[PDB]
RNA sequence: AUUGACAGAUUGAUAGCUCUUUCUCGAUUCCGUGGGUGGUGGUGCAUGGCCGUUCUUAGUUGGUGGAGCGAUUUGUCUGGUUAAUUCCGAUAACGAACGAGACUCUGGCAUGCUAACUAGUUACGCGACCCCCGAGCGGUCGGCGUCCCCCAACUUCUUAGAGGGACAAGUGGCGUUCAGCCACCCGAGAUUGAGCAAUAACAGGUCUGUGAUGCCCUUAGAUGUCCGGGGCUGCACGCGCGCUACACUGACUGGCUCAGCGUGUGCCUACCCUACGCCGGCAGGCGCGGGUAACCCGUUGAACCCCAUUCGUGAUGGGGAUCGGGGAUUGCAAUUAUUCCCCAUGAACGAGGAAUUCCCAGUAAGUGCGGGUCAUAAGCUUGCGUUGAUUAAGUCCCUGCCCUUUGUAC
């Protein structure tokens, strides 16, 4: 019963995940974005990040 | 009419008080943000609402791993029958506009 | 280090030229300025040159990383 | 070995002179600033360029049509 | 003629010597055995190195005050051959910079300033400035 | 309570919120005439302005859906009670929004007006509505089961340059 | 009250920010007192560089995303009511105005 | 009805998983069927979206006219010109559209303006302290550390706004004395470098980024999920990006001495950056402080470089692979060595066949330092500066591309 989710999920790309896609590879951790780099590009402009050069 | 009563029936009351309800699509949340009277986790919430929808007593919108549950008129009626509540009641939709 | 020198090198010889202009006389300034330039233009005028930015796909700016092919 | 003006220069400059030969002049910086007054240009460089070709055309005009 | 006015290389030499002639610094018991950082393949060749480091330490403190051990490491820093992987900075030895600072404390060359670290001390300021005068009166060269 | 997170962090986070919202509103109110959201925080209030064509639809029965959404925004994004409100504004000239028409075209495709005649229609509409010019591209499997694309187009366009960052609206 | 209030404007956009500060300085002059010009901080870039792709396989290219973040700020020697009248004006954009009471 | 259970056997397991026995929510259940739902299952040759590539070049399009039975063509061109289908001009074309350019960010000029205790201060005043701090008999100087507030004085340096600023504008050549090209003056000399970027494609990649998704498969003895354990690190072998080298223009050992871009806790699920003081050779340990930051880290006291050391052409102190012994931290756990330090060990390699890569100005190359991932963390990458060249300024030999005419049995 209790061992269902009993493995320490404190750290590492197991634990942390995206705030959209929820996949766990290419998390833009910086500035606490925490989205899939794909997701990042998808929302960039709305988030405010903007390609100047 | 399912599983632990106290938990379920506390959900159903929360679904009446606010018209709406949200979760976070996340099984392993031994609390639930809001509610949080006693354990009553995310899920139990999540799987009750999913029944509600299935028998046609609440609508949906997903958006960014979360869940949102706008509640139907047919849904409201079902809860007031289930919670054996009065015909006046006021769920949430009342609010003075101007 | 080397830059810093090249800056002060500029600095004082500019500053002198500035001093002469403002307090001495503009005939003297010109006399000096000539004697600095005929040696080197850098003693007064700056190098607009500055470190050119790297673009991805190479270690630096103009250089690219090695292409493999086969 | 580089700078040719585009038609967006050469039209504007041609037209400007057709309409403001009078106010325009050989002295560049005067007619650099004329072109700001009489014409609504969006950018600085284009303004500055137009005025150039204007001063190139003022030079030709002073020497037959 | 203050110390800034002098060729700092040939200064620390006479400073160390000064510190040797006085003969009351406090060189620890390791000295011989210890490396001097994780940088270094080896220990120093100059066996009386401690006298030299103290000097450099005091002469830094004359220049930039309020400089703790951490400060001293970063100053006494440099390259770290990692062999077959590429090179990096390594911070110098904490303890040797701590012991030097505690040795100059015991001399009363230095003192722990408010806002942390060490500043070299008046009686100290004397000595460094004194030997600057010495070097400047070595010869016209 | 008295956190005060970093300016580098704060501005990022807020954009994220505004973005995550738009999505939710796009999923919810697309069929219901949606065209955008405009948030503006104030002293002790966070007035958030929806954009739409069918305003009466999003407001609902005697006012109801706006009350539902506000509650959900309150619930979801961690907003205290009465520190938020969803104002629905009628969009000026719906034609000259891209996402509005992109929705319209999407609706029409789902209803079963043919790919060509609906599209053509949408383009003619935004043209009449006074657009500089336009590009409508529909991709995927138009008749059969091999991929293809249409590209119904008219009038003055751009692609390159900075201008496009502001001169075209794309959806 | 007179105690040295400090206003702190910050924005992702500049022109909007520079309009705002100008509107508060004008307001400070109208109700004449004191100000010390809008003190530019060095504006920070938030820089992300991601691969253009999803997946790994084209030629390798990079999006070079930015999000510059500007900070102005203004001193002031005045009571609270005058400040609240000023700051209630100049709101609508995405400027983050922060008013600190005195000293720090 | 038939959800959930200490034993004790079993089990890997303190899995009520199973067998023996308990007792339990009390309306959950179990069985069918319909039917779901999920899936980092299959399909990118079923699709969307997004990339990449064609294709970094100058290219691309319809309207209306003219030409052809037509497919088509003309416009979109002999010539000169340009980085440019960029212009001048010619003209069954006329007038338009996209690209290109303009544009955006950037870099370099502003003793001019607006500006500041989260910049400097800035030179002053030196109001000083301060001790002989020094020179000096003593005054007057030199040097900073700083101690300074505000009722000093600003904005050279600093930050960053708004303006300005160069346009081939000026002079001389060459050019239908057009478009332009060359040179030189003044001063940046049209040329700082990126970003964006057409039409039509490709059955390029992606269904393992997505609660984008068709079909198909599975769906309780699971291809759902979770827990343990292993594996993706396995080594006759072959290849691709890489680092470190082969030393003396070097190595060590001391000493002196200068950066710039950033980043940082109090978080979306548990933690940052770290000064100072003690403990330890060291890796690190333990105490107190500052920092949501031009406020603290942090005058970021970086490396190479410079200056003295020794060594002495010896696989030598070049090199630091391999392996033994111990010690530190990260962690729930590090054995198949997580990283880190110490001693010891001391391999190939003495510049590399045929082949081929990348590159022309603050560039290559050297050199370090940031960001990314990140409990632990770079031989990678994405940025930063520091040191700083040789050689060209041209041509189509090769490799390719763009236009013209030509031939084509493709
Ligand atoms: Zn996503």
């Amino acid at each position: 019963q209790q061992l269902y989710w009993s493995h320490p999920r404190k750290f590492g790309q197991g634990s942390r995940s995206c705030r959209v896609c929820s996949n766990r590879h290419g998390l833009i951790r910086k500035y606490g974005l925490n989205m899939c780099r794909q997701c990042f590009r998808q929302y960039a402009k709305d988030i405010g990040f903007i390609k100047l050069d | 009419m399912l599983m632990p009563k106290k938990n379920r029936i506390a959900i159903y009351e929360l679904l009446f008080k606010e018209g709406v309800m949200v979760a976070k699509k996340d099984v392993h949340m031994p609390k639930h943000p809001e509610l949080a009277d006693k354990n009553v986790p995310n899920l139990h919430v999540m799987k009750a609402m999913q029944s509600l929808k299935s028998r046609g007593y609440v609508k949906e919108q997903f958006a960014w791993r979360h869940f949102y549950w706008y509640l139907t008129n047919e849904g409201i009626q079902y809860l007031r029958d289930y919670l054996h509540l009065p015909p006046e009641i006021v769920p949430a939709t009342l609010r003075r506009s101007r | 280090h080397v830059a810093q020198i090249y800056a002060i090198r500029q600095s004082i010889s500019k500053a002198l030229v500035a001093y002469y202009q403002k307090y001495v006389d503009e005939a003297s300034k010109k006399e000096i300025k000539d004697i600095l330039i005929q040696y080197d233009r850098t003693l007064l005028v700056a190098d607009p040159r500055r470190c050119e930015s790297k673009k991805f796909g190479g270690p630096g700016a103009r250089a690219r990383y090695q292409k493999s092919y086969r | 070995m580089g700078r040719v003006r585009t038609k967006t220069v050469k039209k504007a400059a041609r037209v400007i002179i057709e309409k403001y030969y009078t106010r325009l002049g050989n002295d560049f910086h005067t007619n650099k600033r004329v072109c700001e007054e009489i014409a609504i240009i969006p950018s600085k460089k284009l303004r500055n360029k137009i005025a150039g070709y204007v001063t190139h055309l003022m030079k030709r005009i002073q020497r037959g049509p | 003629v203050t110390v800034k006015d002098v060729n700092q290389q040939e200064f620390v030499r006479a400073l160390a010597a000064f510190l040797k002639k006085s003969g009351k610094l406090k060189v620890p018991e390791w000295v011989d055995t210890v490396k001097l950082a994780k940088h270094k393949e080896l220990a120093p060749y100059d066996e009386n190195w401690f006298y030299t480091r103290a000097a450099s330490t005091a002469r830094h403190l004359y220049l930039r005050g309020g400089a703790g051990v951490g400060s001293m490491t970063k100053i006494y820093g440099g390259r770290q051959r990692n062999g077959v992987m590429p090179s990096h900075f390594s911070r110098g030895s904490k303890s040797v910079a701590r012991r030097v600072l505690q040795a100059l404390e015991g001399l009363k060359m230095v003192e722990k300033d408010q806002d942390g670290g060490r500043k070299l001390t008046p009686q100290g300021q004397r000595d460094l400035d004194r030997i600057a005068g010495q070097v400047a009166a070595a010869k016209k060269k | 309570m008295a956190v005060q997170i970093s300016k580098k962090r704060k501005f990022v986070a807020d954009g994220i919120f505004k973005a995550e919202l738009n999505e939710f509103l796009t999923r919810e109110l697309a069929e219901d005439g949606y065209s955008g959201v405009e948030v503006r925080v104030t002293p002790t209030r966070t007035e958030i302005i929806i954009l739409a064509t069918r305003t009466q639809n999003v407001l609902g029965e005697k006012g109801r859906r706006i009350r539902e959404l506000t509650a959900v925004v309150q619930k979801r994004f961690g907003f205290p009670e009465g520190s938020v409100e969803l104002y629905a504004e009628k969009v000026a000239t719906r034609g000259l929004c891209a996402i509005a028409q992109a929705e319209s075209l999407r609706y029409k495709l789902l209803g079963g007006l043919a790919v060509r005649r609906a599209c053509y229609g949408v383009l003619r509409f935004i043209m009449e509505s006074g657009a500089k010019g336009c590009e409508v591209v529909v991709s995927g499997k138009l008749r059969g089961q091999r991929a293809k694309s249409m590209k119904f187009v008219d009038g003055l366009m751009i692609h390159s340059g900075d201008p496009v960052n502001y001169y075209v609206d794309t959806a | 009250a007179i105690h040295r209030i400090r206003i702190t404007l910050t924005s992702r956009n500049v022109k909007s920010l520079e309009k705002v500060c100008a509107d508060l300085i004008r307001g400070a002059k109208e109700k004449n007192l004191k100000v010390k010009g809008p003190v530019r901080m060095p504006t920070k870039t938030l820089r992300i560089t991601t691969r253009k792709t999803p997946c790994g396989e084209g030629s390798k290219t990079w999006d070079r995303f930015q999000m510059r973040i500007h900070k102005r700020l203004i001193d002031l020697h005045s009571p609270s009511e005058i400040v609240k009248q000023i700051t209630s004006i100049s709101i609508e954009p995405g400027v983050e105005v922060e008013v600190t009471i005195a000293d720090a």
